[PDB]
């Protein structure tokens, strides 16, 4: 079971690590039992009033979309070229 | 008459322009391009001489041509001289140029699409007539039909708006020819130490018989021409004549009649026949690009340039610019097959500068070739 | 007199070709091409080629230089290729205007 599972376990660990880091993003920086100070501060701020999942300006967003399209075209061209130069296709 | 344009629409972009008359010296416009607008002297100039006809290229051939041109140009800093009007092959070529510019992670090498457009073809010219230096003129982008008036393409970075000459209705063509000739006599670098003569090259895409005089004038100015195999207009005539091997007056007249049934004028037909015969008389300045067969525009460009240079002379120093351009494109096979084939003697002093260029730019194949060649 | 026509005659060699659909499509497109050059005339042969996934035959015969193709002409055939799950013909029509 170890031999068969370890490789999938590593990928599952990375996938879970994403969610754990996302959770740690919004977690207050004060560990319990101190955390009550941060909770009171958050409640007071909510009553009175992210590095991940950011929103970009229109120009930069369009630039990144065009860059993604160019990279996709390059990737597809590379796949097609590797298909043409394959031994079976040449045969 | 200097101003800036702030295109408004799907994509907001800023573009420069300058109004100019057909009697001006092209040296002034080249100087303003190099200095006022900060454009570095190009390492390659590709001028489009078609695509304004009603019939347009198929999307597959259009995409193949734009991809080939952009891929060839992106190695160095190249200029693409087109009529800066949002229509036909020019619109999509400018779109591809801007797409490459946005996705270019290296801004040191820049592909610039210069627009030489007649002032009579501009839609909403009064909108840009303001051209306040402090506040750039606002211009709306509209995809007009064929008609006779077009809108300035937003994807073209710089524009050359030429006024129509009262003498003849060919001011824009004369300006294009003069500008190509003037650019062909410059140096690609800032200083004339490690700089080549700027390679000016023309591309023909479904030409009309009206542009035959301008094409022959360009050929007289000794600048190579590239002909698309499947363009459709005069380009088809030229590729068929190349496939024939020889040209006859009856043959060229028959092909011109078949390809352009609408134009039936005895004087015009005779003039076009003579122009085509004189164009084919050169030949070495003509080269056919078949995207269905080759699809490697850089290779064909290099072959045309080296063919023109070889026809010009046999001296090693003359071949130097073509060899340097081949170095800049990693075309070691083409260089070995054409430049370093028996005819041209090569001394170490001649090859020292090209060795420096190949060594600095990380071209191991050319380093091996030069070490093996003296 | 039969051989005088010729374009309506086509040879099927099962030892060589053994692809009857391809030969049928070739004969029909040959007859249509001999009949006329208009795009609307080629429409039925193009639709039949769509129905048989003969993208190679269509590209080699119908979409080869001679016949002009407008978007309005190709809209119905685009619909037919898109509904019937013919990705090759979708690619061909998108690439052809």
């Amino acid at each position: 079971t170890f031999q068969v599972v370890q490789e999938n376990a590593d990928i599952f660990w990375k996938f879970q690590r994403y969610n754990l880091i996302v959770e740690y993003h919004s977690r207050p920086a004060l560990a319990p039992p101190f955390i009550i100070i941060s909770h009171i501060t958050q409640a007071l701020l909510s009553f009175i009033k992210d590095l991940l999942e950011r929103e970009l300006p229109s120009g930069l967003d369009q630039k990144l979309m065009t860059w993604e399209t160019v990279q996709k075209e390059n990737y597809l061209a590379k796949l097609e070229h590797e298909h043409r130069e394959s031994s079976g296709e040449r045969l | 008459r200097l101003g800036d344009i702030d295109f408004t629409g799907v994509s907001r972009t800023r573009g420069k322009f300058v109004r100019v008359t057909s009697s001006t010296d092209p040296a002034e416009i080249y100087q303003i391009l190099t200095k006022q607008w900060g454009l570095a002297p190009p390492h390659l100039v590709v001028a489009l001489m078609g695509g304004d006809e009603v019939a347009q290229l198929k999307p597959w051939l259009r995409d193949t041509l734009r991809k080939g041109l952009v891929k060839a140009a992106q190695s160095t800093g190249a200029w693409i001289l087109t009529s800066g009007l949002r229509f036909g092959i020019t619109k999509n070529l400018g779109q591809a140029v801007r797409d490459h510019s946005l996705a270019s992670t290296s801004p040191k090498v820049r592909v610039v699409a210069i627009g030489i457009a007649p002032w009579n073809m501009i839609q909403n010219r009064d909108l840009l007539l303001s051209a306040k230096p402090d506040h750039p003129a606002t211009y709306p982008t509209e995809d007009l039909p064929y008609g006779a008036v077009y809108s300035l393409d937003c994807n073209h970075s710089h524009f050359i708006l030429v006024d129509e000459d009262p003498k003849r209705p060919g001011a824009t063509g004369e300006m294009r020819v003069k500008m190509l000739k003037h650019i062909s006599l410059q140096r690609t670098g800032y200083g004339g130490t490690g700089s080549i003569e700027i390679p000016v090259l023309c591309l023909l895409v479904h030409g009309e018989p009206r542009i035959l005089q301008k094409m022959y004038k360009n050929i007289q100015n000794s600048i190579p021409w590239l002909i698309l195999a499947g363009s459709g207009g005069v380009a088809d005539i030229l590729v068929t004549l190349m496939d024939r091997g020889c040209w006859d007056a009856d043959i060229v007249q028959e092909l011109l009649i078949n390809t352009f049934p609408d134009g039936l004028h005895s004087t015009e037909i005779t003039s076009w026949t003579k122009l085509i015969q004189r164009i084919l008389d050169h030949g070495h300045l003509l080269t056919v690009h078949d995207p269905e067969q080759d699809s490697e525009l850089d290779t064909v460009i290099l072959k045309a340039l080296v063919k023109a240079c070889k026809s010009q002379s046999q001296e090693a120093q003359d071949f130097l610019d073509e060899l340097k351009l081949a170095v800049a494109w990693n075309r070691v096979d083409i260089a070995k097959s054409e430049i370093f084939s028996g005819d041209v003697q090569w001394s170490a002093q001649d090859l020292e500068e090209v060795m420096m260029e190949a060594l600095v730019n990380d071209k191991p194949d050319f380093v091996r070739l030069f070490v093996d060649n003296g």
